[PDB]
């Protein structure tokens, strides 16, 4: 697939999260114990709870969907649906909230994305985002400084950071040793945990302009008109076609008084300087 | 930012923050909580909160953050209101914690106007009576005294007190300079006294005014605020009826209760009624006159700003904006449709710290210099979607970079949901002034947000963009209920229904197209003409200004109190003090 | 139960007639009038027009500046209504009209009964739908443009639900404004009727009164053995059924009085054995009985429209009938020492009524009232179509009337054969 | 135009059908649909039976004291229904219906077609007059007990204009909570379909956009070439033209996302000449056009459908509709830099339909919304029969269920047979 337009590599990080073909670079290995220790909703060695029985021991409705559709193994189990949330720091978090979504609907099977500017949740059946919560705290989509796993009192992302890079947490889910080290020391609700999780160093700035999605033009990220006009050409160009679709779903481009004469535009002129600060 | 300090956001940002405004780092965890100087309402709460369970009858409790979500693990910061020096505590700017907010919109619900001209014309018809000026001068003099609750014809009547009703009178307004000219002036709202503004000379929005409303006599009535507040705005042209009823009877000498009275009934309450607005669909069941069936014209006609600064089209944005965060945001969606703490930050983020003020003069700035230096000359054959995409494309860029670059700008606008509003509205006002047309603005604000979740990988809150996917597509469409000019939209029109962030910002851009396309009004020229009366007690003219003294109980100009009536306080022991 | 029924002029029109063939569940005719008055669009052009030329698109005393658009809406008034059947039209040959009125200034719209799947008011949006892309095509409306003209044919909807500023006007309301379920064909105002029959009083009760019972089955009131009532009250008051109607009228038009029309009507109830002595009282006074309270009913609903006919053409004025209706029931009621018409029910509206037409709390002249008005609702249709006779009665004497209030509907409706001889069409249906 | 009809198992019902054949207007089928919706009510007779033995003959947490009554409704059941029905009928052999369920506990009431004059709301107080009077009658009410009968069948009504809390259950509601004119059939809850299908996806999706497409109409949104789009959307979303729906389900049910349904549309769209290339960017990235954007749009709906059933399926939930949508739209999008469905008004009401099923502020969960309401109403008629389909597919996972709110419809309108395979009427109906 083409996934999404622009030229830049921050468009690149775009593609490549969304192309489940892509495999996503792991920075750490939180166990799957210390996984449930910080989602909360059940304790480790707990048996999960059933909402209903198991689907292979019932009757299901004479449905052709249900009949060409595998159910992932939390819905065969009838687990419970909970919940894993993130924040992503404006300062470079090296994942979105949108493309989250992105992410999330094409790699996995069966699940319930939301995106917020402050948090991004993602619900399934209990075992299969125990699953999902691992992989993402495990991989390169999740920084221990611009990233945050909190499932309440979410304020920060757009907060100026503090001395040593880390997102404000009104909750203090996070503790940090004199090597930069990041330990949760408190559940993803703020809730005491019978042990402290490590999730490990943050990266460097440089690491985070490289793998982050976001354009940004402060602090040397990518200024997306003066870097990657492709950017807001496609994007711009859907506006139009929704704009045209509106007034008359059959209508050509063409065929509209003032219609584009084209996708992008002769005289874009911006008003800022690189960096933005004057 | 915009290079013009009294518009930009740079002495908010260097005011409210110790670090400088491009800074990217601070502190947290240091503030002591609610210890901090912007804890301090906090504070006073804490201490409130005790006296009100003492006051129970099982204790129970009240306020208590440790019951909550304790507040300041990070700087709890003040506001700057939007082109004045005032700053405010976040707390002092609840609708509820500031009594100018809920006098504006008070004054705005209160209010009804109601042709003349069919009552003479019934008058004449079925009677043959002689209407002159001086019979119109008595008239409105009975009515002064009628439409408070006086009484004007029967014996026994109890009648109510008039400092609890002194804000209720009646004024009439006509395009008939001579009619003008012969009424005594007390009763007279006077349109080349309150539009002597122009262009190119002087009175030019009086005569715009009076070419629109023609030969015709129009009375504002202002009802008593503390009637808005007993009920509601389905009262108001209810009350008119009523009491224009009583006052004909007495100024034209009828029989009190005639087959006329029938039909002077029907000729106030339905024949020459004009309303704030009408009711809702039962969902969201509502009377007349509440902010649920206000057009967006309305609200921006509602204030001065044009009269007052004829040829600054963003200011009147901005001070319409201001009318409409609070209105639709903090009372419409954050209390008639939801409440709680609600919705004040949401709707500050678009009346404090310049940072709207900021993006909307530079999206001026922007537009006209694609129309060439020549406000509002892109229109007809010079509109179209090239020159749009790039004024909006070149304003959203400046607009977005803002955020990034001053991150204070972001911290102060920390949900995603205001930045976007303000980003958007700033693009919307770069095509206001580039073309004097409020459709196109349209244009701008569905490429704003979907650039902009572009751009940065996220927008506003989980429900904040059900309008803007809308955008594009409801932009010139004409069916049903999905199409129709933007002055006239309102938190009716379906997919605007719903949500905080936007009826803000779109106030802004119908009055700023206005403007800049050098109209003395938005959608109608007889609210535009009302809500110039003086006599009102919230200075429609200097909005920011009167919520900041709201904020920091300077306050003056409340009505519909009660102290004159009661010996003490519901929770408040009576006694003198210690 | 038979009747005979006659005209406006008391001649038979025909005789022996089943009581169930003037039911509006089975007379084609009042069908047809049902289904002409939901699907009847009426469009001033020329007024429409000059909205888009003066930017007055929106609601009372508004007016957006700088959209003026010129859109020469009456100059191909042509190509506009053949555009609009063509968008109507369901299937070649159907019920779908167009029709162009004084020199292509008024429309007539009726879209097919085809395109009326459940909701009524696809009469109004089938209409204004068609309306609204007509103009964008034939005037070469552009994009940028397209919202003005929503705006001047649906008015100020969505934003508000009724889009009554608009270009298509019909007989009936939105259902919002309903005050009930099966209230639909109530919400029509007396004015409106009066016009269209053409200020006929006879021809405006009993298209009223069609109307009315038609509303009072939907309503649910007709179950039973509650719907012989119904359709007697609709042969005698509303169909001049036995010529009771006229005759009253006829022998009281001279120099009778409202009260000598109750009695007159008394007295043809004893001669026709509806009523008869049930017992006499010390003074004198005889209290009397029915042992068919339906058939009284009906008759004395006739003697309540025939009161208001004979007091009003006195006075050439519509104003009495609430204080008519009034005491033609209390007076019915005081002569007999039986009930009134709708058993209470129409004094009841009366009273509100007569408040609410001389007083400052409301209403205004009878002609501001309908059905479905909260004023006037009370009543299980007998009380309405005397304020339809009234305002066609009133020679002008009131500044709200039909010449004042429904010029459009007199104009482009009065054409109508259905509503110009409701009574004659019924009667040809009954056969 | 024309399109194959296929089956929810892929098989096919129909070749060389003319888009026309399945337009609300002419089919049939849908006709039929439309009536039985409007006519066919449900009633709890052993409910109703307590409620007047209980005096808990009002609103939600009511009682009346003293006025206990005990009415042997479901003991007389047989008399009842048969009073009922013959209330009902207007002449022998029409399509008045009436049968008890379940030992004469539950009814299903179908006033027939010719007492809706022009209010579908008949439906619903046909059958409330009718029961209440049979009650009164079989069960000898007296007069003085009269009143409570009322309240048991009409609940708080007039009081309250929403009779609601009284007897007779319909799909659709009263005429004032219609949200506009033509809104009729859009105001039936998710979960009264989701039961009314019997809980399989396909029937419900069907069923859901065979009513919304119906209401489009009714609206004034299908005038014009407008018309070509919605049928083309019916055809191919709802009724799985040429098979394309059922495909992309099939071919990424084992072990497909969304996305993969998403790019596998996209992928079938180039192939069929659909889309094509416009301009390839500078990343080698490309923009395509659409020769007849109608047609894209019916493939992006289908796509859209699809998508949410793949992951709904997987979870076998309903609660991941409405982001389903939203990425569904969106990708779609940045695939083809073509706009999503319906111009991104089906985005739009993703967005809200997220934000209200996963607040404090309102909403729920996909089964307690529909067409007619504020947070789904925006797309033009693709929208909500994606919401069907999920709480179709729901394994019970939510409180407010079909189960739990809708039982009754499941019991009395699950054996209807247009109801239980509306693709095959459909199909039948259009040969
Ligand atoms: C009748 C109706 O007035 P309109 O006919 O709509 O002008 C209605 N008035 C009220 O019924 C007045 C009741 C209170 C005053 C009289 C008390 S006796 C109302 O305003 O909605
Ligand atoms: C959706 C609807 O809620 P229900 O689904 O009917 O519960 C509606 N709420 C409002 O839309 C909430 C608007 C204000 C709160 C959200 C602010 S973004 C209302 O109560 O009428
Ligand atoms: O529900 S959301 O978290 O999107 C925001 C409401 S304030
Ligand atoms: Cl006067």
């Amino acid at each position: 697939p083409q996934f999404t337009a622009g030229n830049s590599h921050v468009a690149q990080n775009r593609r490549n999260y969304m192309d489940p073909s892509y495999k996503l670079e792991k920075l750490r290995d939180i166990p799957e114990e210390d996984i449930v220790r910080l989602l909360a909703h059940r304790a480790p060695g707990e048996e999960y709870k059933s909402i209903h029985p198991p689907l292979e021991e019932m009757e299901e409705p004479d449905c052709a969907v249900r009949q060409i559709v595998k159910p992932t193994e939390g819905a065969a189990a009838g687990d419970r649906i909970r919940y894993v949330q993130y924040t992503d720091s404006m300062f470079f978090s090296p994942i979105t909230p949108y493309q989250r979504a992105w992410e999330a609907l094409n790699r996995y099977k069966g699940v319930d994305p939301g995106v917020l500017s402050g948090r991004t949740i993602i619900e399934a059946r209990e075992r299969d985002i125990e699953k999902i919560a691992k992989i993402e705290v495990d991989c390169e989509l999740y920084d221990t400084a611009r990233t945050g796993l909190r499932g309440r009192t979410v304020h920060g992302h757009a907060v100026r950071l503090d001395k040593d890079g880390m997102m404000f947490d009104a909750l203090r889910r996070w503790s940090r040793g004199a090597d930069g080290t990041v330990t949760y020391v408190k559940d993803m609700i703020g809730g005491a945990m019978d042990k402290e999780v490590t999730l490990g160093k943050p990266l460097s700035d440089a690491e985070l302009l490289k793998k982050t999605t976001m354009y940004r033009n402060a602090q040397g990220g990518v200024w997306q008109e003066a870097d990657d006009p492709e950017s807001m050409d496609v994007t711009a160009q859907i506006h139009w076609k929704r704009s045209v679709g509106g007034f008359q779903p059959w209508a050509k481009m063409k065929d509209i008084k003032g219609g584009k004469k084209d996708v992008g535009v002769k005289n874009l002129k911006l008003f800022t300087p690189r960096g933005g600060v004057e | 930012p915009y290079n013009d300090i009294q518009h930009n956001f740079l002495k908010a940002m260097s005011d409210k923050f110790a670090e400088k405004p491009e800074s990217t780092a601070t502190e947290f965890y240091t503030y002591g909580g609610i210890a901090q100087k912007g804890g301090m309402r906090k504070r006073e709460f804490i201490a409130e909160a005790s006296k009100i369970v003492d006051s129970r009858v099982n204790s129970t409790p009240a306020y208590n953050p440790d019951a909550g979500m304790p507040q300041g693990q990070r700087y709890l910061m003040p506001y700057m209101m939007n082109h004045t020096d005032i700053m405010v505590n976040a707390d002092d700017l609840h609708w509820i914690n500031n009594a100018a907010m809920q006098q504006a919109w008070d004054d705005m619900k209160r209010g009804i106007v109601l042709g003349l001209d069919d009552a003479h014309g019934l008058l004449e018809a079925r009677l043959g009576k002689e209407v002159t000026p001086d019979t119109i001068s008595n008239y409105m003099e009975v009515l002064n005294h009628a439409l408070p609750g006086g009484a004007v014809i029967q014996e026994h009547m109890v009648e109510t007190k008039p400092m609890l009703v002194n804000d209720s009178y009646a004024k009439i307004f006509s395009g008939d300079d001579d009619l003008v000219d012969s009424v005594d002036r007390r009763f007279i709202l006077d349109i080349n006294k309150e539009f002597a503004a122009g262009y190119d000379k002087p009175g030019e929005q009086a005569d715009q005014l009076k070419d629109a409303i023609g030969k015709k006599i129009w009375q504002i009535l202002w009802m008593p605020t503390v009637v808005a507040r007993q009920t509601d705005g389905g009262t108001m042209f209810r009350w008119v009826g009523m009491q224009v009823g009583m006052t004909m009877i007495n100024a034209y000498k009828l029989c009190a209760g005639e087959s006329v009275t029938g039909e002077f009934a029907y000729y106030a309450k339905h024949a020459a009624v004009v309303q704030l607005s009408n009711y809702m669909p039962v969902k969201r069941a509502r009377s007349h006159n509440e902010p649920g069936g206000m057009p967006l014209g309305i609200n921006a006609d509602s204030t001065r700003s044009p009269a007052l600064f004829p040829n600054d089209p963003i200011r009147a944005e901005l001070e319409s904006i201001a009318v409409a965060a609070m209105v639709y945001d903090q009372l419409w969606f954050g209390t008639y449709m939801s409440g709680g703490v609600g919705f004040t930050q949401y709707a500050s983020a678009t009346y404090t710290d310049n940072i709207l003020e900021d993006f909307c003069y530079k999206g001026c700035e922007i537009g006209l210099d694609y129309a060439g230096g020549k406000m509002a000359s892109i229109k007809g054959d010079k509109l179209n979607m090239d020159i749009l995409e790039e004024i909006i494309r070149a304003e959203n860029d400046y607009a977005l970079t803002q955020y990034e670059a001053y991150p204070t700008v972001a911290e102060s606008h920390f949900g995603g949901s205001v930045r976007a509003c303000c980003a958007a509205a700033g693009c919307g006002s770069a095509v206001a002034c580039a073309t004097g047309l409020a459709q196109p603005a349209l244009s701008a604000w569905s490429l704003s947000m979907l650039g902009h979740y572009e751009r940065v990988g996220r927008l506003g809150f989980f429900g904040y963009d059900l309008q803007d996917q809308c955008t594009a597509c409801g932009s010139y469409s004409y069916q049903s209920d999905e199409g129709m000019p933007f002055e006239m939209r309102g938190v009716n029109y379906p997919n605007y229904a719903m949500n905080v962030g936007h009826q803000s910002a779109y106030a802004g851009l119908v009055a700023g197209a206005h403007s800049a396309n050098h109209d003395a009004w938005v959608l109608s020229p007889l609210w535009k003409v009302a809500f110039s009366d003086r006599d009102l007690p919230f200075d429609r003219g200097y909005v920011t200004r009167e919520y900041g003294l709201g904020a920091n109980r300077e306050y003056t100009k409340v009505a519909g109190e009660r102290d004159l009536i009661i010996a003490g306080h519901y929770g408040r022991e009576p006694g003198a003090k210690l | 139960d038979e009747i005979d029924l006659y005209d406006d002029k008391g001649k038979k029109l025909a005789a022996g007639v089943p009581l169930q063939n003037i039911s509006p569940l089975k007379n084609a005719a009042i069908k047809k009038i049902v289904n002409l008055t939901i699907r009847t669009g009426a469009v001033d052009l020329a007024g429409l027009e000059k909205k888009f030329a003066t930017g007055a698109i929106a609601g009372r005393g508004m007016v957006i500046r700088g959209v003026n658009r010129n859109l020469p809406i009456v100059d191909k008034a042509k190509e506009i209504a053949k555009a609009v059947e063509d968008m109507l039209r369901v299937e070649s040959g159907d019920d779908t009209n167009v029709e162009l009125i004084a020199g292509g200034k008024r429309m007539m719209v009726q879209p097919p009964t085809a395109r009326i799947l459940s909701d009524y008011s696809v009469g109004l949006t089938a209409s204004m739908g068609a309306l609204t892309h007509a103009i964008i095509d034939v005037c070469n409306v552009s994009m940028w443009d397209a919202p003005y003209v929503h705006a001047g044919v649906w008015g100020m909807y969505p934003q508000n639900p009724d889009p009554g500023d608009g270009a298509v006007k019909m007989l009936v309301d939105i259902p919002m404004k309903n005050e009930g379920p099966g209230f639909t064909l109530r919400n029509i105002p007396v004015n409106h009727l009066a016009a269209t029959v053409r200020k006929r009083a006879m021809q405006g009760a009993g298209l009223t009164m069609i109307l009315e019972e038609a509303a009072q089955f939907e309503m649910g009131n007709c179950m039973g053995p509650h719907e012989r009532g119904h359709l007697l009250d609709l042969a005698y008051e509303g169909l001049n059924a036995n010529n009771l109607l006229y005759s009253l009228i006829k022998d009281n038009g001279q120099d009778g009085s409202l009260g000598d029309v109750i009695y007159a009507a008394v007295e043809k109830a004893k001669a026709d054995g509806v009523i008869k002595s049930l017992k006499k009282m010390p003074s004198g006074f005889t209290v009397y009985d029915a042992d068919d309270m339906q058939l009284w009913n009906a008759y004395a609903c006739t003697a309540m429209l025939a009161g208001v006919c004979v007091n009003c053409a006195s006075m050439r004025a519509g104003q009495p009938v609430p204080g008519n209706i009034m005491q033609a029931c209390c007076l019915i009621e005081r002569e007999t020492g039986l009930p009134g018409p709708d058993f209470g029910m129409a004094q009841g509206a009366s009273v509100s009524s007569s408040f609410f037409s001389h007083s400052i709390y409301g209403g205004g002249g009878p002609g501001v009232f309908y059905g479905n008005h909260i004023v006037t609702r009370h009543a299980k249709g007998q009380f309405i179509p005397c304020f339809c006779a009234a305002m066609c009665i009133d020679a002008d004497t009131m500044y709200f009337s039909p010449a004042r209030t429904s010029a459009l509907y007199g104009e482009v409706l009065g054409a109508i054969p259905e509503f110009a001889e409701p009574m004659r069409a019924v009667a040809e249906a009954a056969k």
